[PDB]
RNA sequence: GCGCAAGACGGACCAGAGCGAAAGCAUUUGCCAAGAAUGUUUUCAUUAAUCAAGAACGAAAGUCGGAGGUUCGAAGACGAUCAGAUACCGUCGUAGUUCCGACCAUAAACGAUGCCGACCGGCGAUGCGGCGGCGUUAUUCCCAUGACCCGCCGGGCAGCUUCCGGGAAACCAAAGUCUUUGGGUUCCGGGGGGAGUAUGGUUGCAAAGCUGAAACUUAAAGGAAUUUGGCGAAGGGCACCACC
RNA sequence: CCCAUGAACGAGGAAUUCCCAGUAAGUGCGGGUCAUAAGCUUGCGUUGAUUAAGUCCCUGCCCUUUGUACACACCGCCCGU
RNA sequence: AGGUCUCGUA
């Protein structure tokens, strides 16, 4: 009988200057009738946007998640929320005759945002090897669970979120725990598989104008 | 009515979950947040026929709907995240995933990065059934 | 007739022969 | 008499492996008796690879891959024709079925 | 579709066996006369010899099996 | 799509790989106690192997008393298939599935093979510890250590071949060293039913557990392997009385 | 043999038969059945081309492997009220 | 200086 969509508005939202790309995409709402602020809908939104689509020129297989904590008029503006990894890529690395050493740390930064990274490891087989299986101990694996441990809550608690999320746009962690590793038991790769927003501090705007630009 | 900006700019993007089982296919197109949707069309509402509720037919059908119902509306690009039942039956995606992709893709539209979203568990409760299975 | 059914009936006599002597002895 | 030099699964010194659940059927079966299958397969075969390929936002795209591995009950595993019978020193052969497409 | 594409003439260099379920259809690798460089596995009806030219509406479509 | 609450559970990594007397055992970390093997020019010096009485543990189902009850699901309610289904199937669904106690002590608890000790062929792999040796890697030099490779030694789950040998055969480096019959020591079998029944004892709230016949009846019941028989088994070949 | 009366039949449902080189088919002529005797059968002539050089999908048959409690052999054997 | 670089085919 009656269209909604003549009472939708369009806003679109906006990166942080962190990254390259600026614009995502263009989300409509509905218009701001009665009581009901359109605003209020803008708040919890959550984009499963590729880096891809985010950056210029860099992986294509990692995901961010950005939710959007203030808007100031017909233009949104979003923060760090989260990082994923593609589900083909986590099941494509994890394969056979090879042990995978798993590790979540729970630290906080410098400000209250407090962090729970994942990490994911594997074994491979030198070109000299014979041995098809190349497993490892016990205490090797835990050796290299503690030493990732260690790497990741080393480079957190010293710097805030702003430039650590530019320290994960490249595996800088991932190569760190990797060169770190090559005593115990020489690992290919090192990826942050998850990492989860627990807690975040007040509502803060000035932090916020500072973000975008 | 129409999209915000001009059709000549850029292509407006908007995400499509498609969740298929072996007895119907789920097309649905909302938001990038996946808050506020568009249009939800289904197998189950073209075909009157629940023996044939799962068919490429149908979810063809649903496709080229729900594409020309999203051409109307004014959105060009989508990206598409396949969905099998998951929980923990089955991980593969019904027959009318395919078809329905075919479809909505040949309608017109640009399709972008593709995803599996399907709700994989690490480790569920028991299986519908008893110890023996389901035997026929 | 396999063994397990008929051990199964076998032992519902024997409760049956059971009680009644219970219930009469 | 005995079929086999093993007991039709690979549990020698244990004496109990962990039970899992069949994918066609709901059997509850031994995993080394369970016959596992795994699968590579992409999102289309040969029909729509063409309508995403040239009808694309972006150009020069690996389409991805779906991963999912496979557990079959004998009775299962032989009624989708996943295995046949052999011969009586046919199946002694332990070699992996050729492979080349 | 949106998609227009001229009429191609291809050369048959080799016939392989025939396919179907009454084997009324067999599978070639056709060679385009204008492009030596691409080799496509396509199905035709009817009798082919090894050096006919064909037309092929679209130059995409390798033909599959049955179904 | 975003948050909250509850219970169960530990996928892919996961293997004819590991540990434990057996049942059995998988998310990270912290604490406590124990054990096999390897190494030993340490210590005691026969302290040894198997076992009537007795004793601990013992899968799921089974009962009693508390807490929780997410999911699956005996009994039950309903609908279709069916000639007939209170069966196969589908939706709900109590007791149970979970934990803390108190009980039973049962399986195809199977390697259907008791334990200790000696000997008699070979060949590669794998897991542990020790030992010798080129060479790469933790970037280029010096050493110790991990990772890789070439061997050796001891114990352990297993693999392949054979006129050692054996068996009725299936097959077995043990199921061998057995009429050319004796290494040590426990339990147990005497044609097939009746029958693991009745009875007596005994343990248990109960369910049931251990010990356990006789009267009558039959000349068969059974183990291995070939040729045809049939499959609502697989895989091949042919036919214009099959097809395109 | 001659005259006259002139219905259905306007190319055929489900289903189904035969066949590929001088071929089906169109066409006519002999022998057998015969005192009257070809809508049958068996041969004989004449005109005459396409549909393919394959397959196991259907309808059937035949071998190999596999399982057996069946040997009069599945029309078998066999359990219970 | 020239303009589809050579051999086989799931
Ligand atoms: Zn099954």
């Amino acid at each position: 009988v009656v269209d909604p969509f003549s009472k939708k508005d369009w806003y679109d939202v906006k990166a942080p200057a962190m990254f390259n790309i600026r614009n995502i995409g263009k989300t409509l709402v509905t218009r701001t009738q009665g009581t009901k602020i359109a605003s209020d809908g803008l708040k919890g939104r959550v984009f499963e946007v590729s880096l891809a689509d985010l950056q210029n020129d860099e992986v294509a297989f990692r995901k961010f998640k950005l939710i959007t904590e203030d808007v100031q008029g017909k233009n949104c503006l979003t923060n760090f929320h989260g990082m994923d990894l593609t589900r083909d890529k986590m099941c494509s690395m994890v394969k056979k005759w090879q042990t995978m050493i798993e590790a979540h740390v729970d630290v906080k930064t410098t400000d209250g945002y407090l962090l729970r990274l994942f990490c994911v490891g594997f074994t491979k087989k030198r070109n000299n090897q014979i041995r098809k299986t190349s497993y490892a101990q016990h205490q090797q694996v835990r050796q290299i669970r503690k030493k990732m441990m260690e790497i990741m809550t080393r480079e957190v608690q010293t710097n805030d979120l702003k430039e650590v999320v530019n320290k994960l746009i490249p595996d800088s962690i991932g190569k760190d725990i990797e060169k770190a590793c090559q005593s115990i038991y020489p690992l290919h790769d090192v990826f942050v598989r998850k990492v989860k927003m627990l807690k975040k501090p007040k509502f803060e705007l000035g932090k916020l104008m500072e973000l975008h630009g | 009515s129409l999209g915000p900006q001009v059709a000549e700019g850029e292509n407006v993007f908007g995400v499509c979950h498609i969740f298929a089982s072996f007895n119907d296919t789920f097309v649905h197109v909302t938001d990038l947040s996946g808050k506020e949707t568009i249009c939800r069309v289904t197998g189950g509402m073209k075909v009157k026929a629940d023996r044939d509720e799962s068919s490429p037919y149908a979810a063809m059908l649903a496709a080229q709907d729900v594409a020309q119902r999203c051409k109307e509306l004014g959105i060009t690009a989508l990206h598409i995240k396949l969905r099998a039942t998951g929980g923990n039956r089955t991980k593969t995606p019904g027959p009318g995933a395919q078809s329905a992709l075919r479809a909505l893709a040949r309608s017109g539209m640009k399709i972008g990065r593709i995803e599996d979203v399907t709700p994989i568990p690490s480790d569920s409760t028991r299986r519908k059934g008893g110890r023996r299975g389901r035997r026929l | 007739m396999r063994a397990k059914w008929r051990k199964k009936r076998m032992r519902r006599l024997k409760r049956k022969r059971r009680k009644m002597r219970q219930r009469s002895k | 008499t005995k079929k086999r030099r093993n007991n039709g699964r690979a549990k020698k010194g244990r004496g109990h492996v962990q039970p899992i659940r069949c994918t066609n059927c709901a059997r509850c079966v031994p995993k080394d008796k369970a016959i596992k299958k795994f699968v590579i397969r992409n999102i289309v075969e040969a029909a729509a690879v063409r309508d995403i390929s040239e009808a694309s936002v972006f150009d020069a795209y690996v389409l991805p891959k779906l991963y999912v591995k496979l557990h079959y009950c004998v009775s299962c595993a032989i009624h989708s024709k996943v295995v046949r019978n052999r011969s009586r020193e046919a199946r002694k052969d332990r070699t992996p079925p050729p492979r080349f497409r | 579709t949106s998609r227009v594409q001229p009429i191609k003439l291809a050369r048959v260099t080799k016939v392989l066996g025939r396919t179907g379920s009454q084997g009324q259809c067999t599978q070639v690798r056709v060679e385009f006369m204008d492009d030596t460089s691409r080799s496509i596995i396509r199905n035709v009806k009817g009798p082919v010899r090894e050096g006919d030219v064909l037309t092929l509406l679209e130059s995409e479509r390798e033909a599959r099996r049955l179904r």
